RNA sequence: GUGGCAGCCAAGCGUCCAUAGCGACGUUGCUUUUUGAUCCUUCGAUGUCGGCUCUUCCUAUCAUUGCGAAGCAGAAUUCGCC
RNA sequence: GCCUAACUUCUCGCUCAUGAGACCCCAUAAAAGGUGUUGGUUGAUAUUGACAGCAAUCAACUAGCCCUGAAAAUGGAUGGCGCUUAAGCGAGAGACCUAUACUCC
């Protein structure tokens, strides 16, 4: 029923807080609440984080109890995690809202225009599609 | 304390099969199948291997934890009435009265009669799943048998309660239908 | 009636404990009642047996 | 921060006492509330402790005439309204006007049985821990003298019958529409590129 | 203080207001439970009280004092002409009861 | 009365002596580790401590140096032993406690919160007799025993997510499980 | 305080056996259907005993319903619970 | 949380009560009990394999919450509705609301 879970190494994205939108890999578990956790090469800092602030992802790495930092950073980047995830539907999407939410007016009518358009003629071709 | 994980695990004899999900269990054998639900416990049951089942909980407390090996022994239950199913045995005692018992509706109904005497004839409906019947051998010997053990239970503790004496000292006036043997159809 | 069959109803009818708060019908082996009602009191006597 | 129409819940999985704040809030803040399925709403605890709960409130009556005294709705639509009512300032003009917004019903009437309804995730259930009793406001008037369970049961099973129907339905135009827009891609390339430019698809 | 001496209250409080009937006809209130097995047939019909009589009828009662003896027993005659069936209506369950 | 006020409180050294006088020309130093919020109530208990423990009160002594103590590494997990005596509402008690964390000063406010919500005990009758790291194996309390484990692995079971900046209602389906 | 009612430890009664049922020496509570203490309201007036009549309410349950325990073999009787 | 202006805000625990609890004076509760659950103290046995049945266990204590002790008369009161990883109990953090008080005009 449960396929990722919090271990030793798992690489899991900050939803809510300081360093919102990056991963992490977990090098410590404090308690069932607490996780130590260090991101050196997506911008996170050996720091503890709630659990309740993390969400697991579905890249472990092959570390080690309390692996320092320069040993993340090497299976961080041994793994290509950051790659793999921006290969993820999870990764497009928020990388999809980023780009929403920075748009300017003149986008904005663009987007507009070409978006009636491509729905006009998508409703073409699926009357023909009912029609048959 | 919230222990992280604590599970434990059925294994199934050979000709059972139990394909869960959804913590509902569906074990069948030779003498059919039972299907039962553990909704109302939130752990994770699922199959590791062939004939293996793992009920397992993730930070319990004392009173939940209590509960994987009470699942566990359902699921055995379950096996063994599947395999051999289950025979409750009682015995009618009395000091005068011959306790009459008979069968009727299609022998879905077992009808006590003469207990202590009294004109009044006790009725007792039979669970579906569950038979009855009386040993023309052994006197005063009634059998409940079926797959499933809770319901084989049931019938005979309420064949058993509906026989009791009032206004009068059960010290000493022991009349009644008592269950005497509980044990499996196919001999063990 | 035969010795089997005494001891069998003995067995529901007699062999049990009392609870001294609430007369709680109790089985022979326990420690405490199982009835909220006397806060599950831990002292208890056998069933008066037959003198 | 109003709303243009009415706003609809569906009530199951909800919490009594937190939709009702809510509802009350949005009342009193000025928008019209119809809450659907009054009777698949939850009150956390037992089923004893409601039940007895009720047979306490229902004990509360005048002595002198108890057509004067406490009315007990039976009903759960009732229920959640006077929940609602407990919720407002009613004795006074204001609270009476953001009462008489309010619409609760037993199952899914026709006049919305073509709606989507909403839900409110703070009010959920689905809070509670897992090891928790909850009873029913279905079964608690069923047993404290509603008398339309059954009625309400029976036309919701139709409801859901002509749903599913609708639903597979709609599955079917979906794929279609999927494909049809599969079959444009000539077409649509140019205005897709812009799209998907501005984060769209 | 507690009234000195017991003794049940005067009336029945379940068939208060004694107050008129609303409507001079008899309002069936309920009806019997429907039995789908059973012919079909009326469940009701009218008359008018004509008035008082008594009988002589020989008592079939095993067991009483009476059995096989004859006793007098007042009876009240109804006449019922029959009844025209000039319509026919049907009910609709909603959440709020019976609907016509 | 005394409250560990404060998120993490702060760790302080405060070394202090009585005021030398004619028939004492040179007076013992004495050294305290305080817990406490600022360096105000550092000194009001390494007071309340030495006038506890030898003839001196504030009046008559003076505070040579009060200095606030860092973690020396907060980029590692230790496990932390805290020996403390208290007063319930009846009698007198020692306790030993154990915690996890990267900082003793951590470890020290993970106590005070554990026994306000265990025991109802507040800071004002609370003394922390000694504060250290244990190792994994002299370690004697289950909870913190679970987690010296090199597999350790579980999931979150039953995830309740609160939107934040959203209207009240919506027509999407909350999802508690996450595989 | 007094009046009424309910608990805790058990020295003893109960043929033997402290607790079936009681329970001294002590001790903890509850209630305002007793009588006291006070003098807060009322002396430009609240009609002051008892009975009769009539409602409703509370139980610390006499009877009846459903039960458990006896120094419960049964008319009978006792204790206890909802 | 809504009445009600201000968060269903943030962190850690404890509590299930067949009407739990919920904030100085304040609007009652005790002795004595629970093999309910959560922490601690002490003394033992246990891998020369500890208790039950043909891998930790045992015993006595201790104090948090909960339960029993806990009976009154019109229908009724954490103020009400309601609230159960709380909207309860304890320790805490940010922000916010609000006087005829403080500053300025």
């Amino acid at each position: 029923v449960f396929n990722r879970v919090v271990q030793i190494g798992r690489v899991v994205f900050i939803a809510s807080g300081k360093d919102q939108g990056k991963l992490a890999a977990i090098v410590n578990v404090i308690d069932g609440n607490r996780v130590q956790i260090d991101g050196p090469s997506s911008d996170v800092t050996r720091t503890v984080r709630n659990l309740k602030d993390l969400q697991l992802t579905k890249f472990v790495l092959k570390l080690r109890v309390g692996q320092r930092t320069k040993g993340v950073k090497a299976a961080f980047d041994a793994a290509k995690v950051t790659e793999n995830f921006q290969k993820t539907q999870w990764a497009k999407k928020i990388a999809q809202r980023a780009i929403r939410a920075k748009l300017t007016d003149f986008e904005r009518y663009k987007l507009m225009k070409a978006k009636q358009m491509r729905n006009r003629i998508v409703r073409v071709e699926l009357a023909k599609l009912k029609k048959a | 304390m919230k222990l992280i994980e604590s599970n434990d695990t059925v294994v199934f004899p050979e000709g059972v099969t139990f394909t869960v999900k959804n913590r509902i269990v569906h074990v069948t054998g030779p003498r059919g199948t039972i299907r039962k639900d553990f909704r109302h416990l939130h752990m994770e049951m699922e199959r590791i291997g062939k004939s293996t089942l793992r009920v397992r909980k993730w930070f319990g407390v004392r009173k939940e934890l209590a509960a994987i090996r009470t699942v566990c022994s359902h699921i055995k239950n379950m096996i063994k009435g599947v395999t051999v199913g289950f025979r409750y045995k009682m015995r009618s005692v009395y000091a005068h009265f011959p306790i009459n018992v008979t069968l009727q509706d299609g022998n879905r109904t077992v009808e006590i009669r003469n207990f202590l005497g009294e004109k009044i004839v006790r009725r007792v409906p039979l669970p579906e799943g569950v038979i009855a019947t009386i040993s023309t051998a052994q006197k005063d010997e009634i059998v409940v048998e079926g797959n499933d053990v809770q319901f084989v239970s049931q019938a005979a503790a309420r064949i058993q309660q509906s026989t009791a004496v009032k206004e009068k000292d059960i010290r000493k006036f022991l009349d009644g239908i008592y269950v005497s043997e509980k044990t499996t159809i196919v001999p063990t | 009636i035969e010795p089997s069959l005494r001891q069998l109803a003995q067995k529901y009818n007699c062999d049990k404990q009392i609870c001294r708060k609430c007369y709680a019908r109790l089985p022979p082996r326990a420690s405490n009642c199982r009835k909220k009602k006397c806060g599950h009191s831990s002292e208890l006597r056998i069933k008066k047996k037959l003198k | 921060g109003l709303s243009n129409r009415a706003i609809i819940i569906d009530g199951k999985n909800h919490l009594l006492g937190r939709l009702a704040s809510i509802v009350a809030k949005k009342l009193l803040q000025g928008d019209k509330v119809v809450v659907l399925r009054a009777e698949e709403i939850v009150i956390s605890g037992n089923f004893h402790r409601s039940k007895l709960k009720y047979m306490s409130f229902l004990r509360k009556r005048c002595n002198i005439n108890p057509a004067r005294g406490a009315f007990h709705y039976r009903a759960p639509g009732k229920i959640f309204w006077r929940t609602v009512r407990g919720m407002l300032p009613h004795k006074t003009n204001r609270g009476n006007e953001a009462l008489k917004n309010l619409r609760a019903y037993e199952g899914v009437p026709a006049k919305y049985q073509k709606t989507k309804s909403l839900h409110a995730p703070s009010a959920s259930r689905f809070r509670l821990q897992p090891r928790r009793k909850f009873c029913v406001v279905g079964r608690l008037s069923h047993e404290v003298g509603w008398q339309f369970q059954d009625v309400v049961a029976k036309l919701e099973a139709k409801r859901k019958v002509k749903g599913a129907a609708y639903f597979e339905q709609k599955k079917k135009m979906d794929k279609l529409a999927v494909q049809a827009k599969k079959n444009a891609a000539p077409k649509i390339a140019q205005y897709q590129k812009i799209i998907e430019a501005l984060g769209y698809n | 203080s507690h009234r000195k001496f017991s003794a049940p209250r005067h009336g029945h409080m379940g068939f208060t207001p004694k107050k008129r009937s609303r409507t001079y006809r008899g309002r069936i209130k309920a009806f019997p439970k429907d039995d789908k097995s059973k012919p079909i047939h009326l469940t009701a019909f009218l008359g008018y009280k004509a008035g008082m009589t008594h009988i002589v009828r020989d008592v079939d009662k095993p067991g009483s004092k009476v059995n096989k003896k004859e006793v007098v027993e007042a009876v009240t005659i109804v006449e019922t002409p029959p009844m025209v069936i000039a319509g026919v209506t049907g009910y609709v369950d909603t959440p709020q009861g019976p609907r016509a | 009365p005394t409250k560990a006020l404060g998120e993490t409180l702060n760790e302080y050294v405060v070394v202090g002596r009585k005021i030398p006088t004619e028939k004492e020309p040179v007076t013992p130093i004495w050294k305290m580790q305080i817990f406490a919020t600022n360096h105000v109530i550092a000194k009001s208990r390494f007071w309340y401590f030495v006038s506890m423990l030898r003839r001196v009160k504030k009046a008559n002594g003076e505070i040579l140096s009060i200095k606030q103590v860092f973690e020396k590494n907060p980029g590692t997990v230790k496990n932390y032993g805290v020996w403390l005596k208290y007063d319930s509402r009846t009698g007198h008690h020692n306790m030993y406690r154990e915690y996890r964390d990267t900082t003793v000063a951590g470890a020290v406010t993970q106590c005070y919160r554990d026994m306000g919500a265990r025991h109802r005990a507040q800071a004002d009758r609370i003394h922390i007799l000694k504060v250290q790291t244990v190792k994994a194996e002299d370690t004697k309390r289950a909870g913190i025993k679970m987690f010296h484990d090199a597999k350790i692995r579980f999931p979150l079971p039953h995830r309740v997510t609160k939107r934040k900046n959203l209207s009240v209602f919506t027509t999407a389906r909350q999802n508690t499980h996450f595989a």
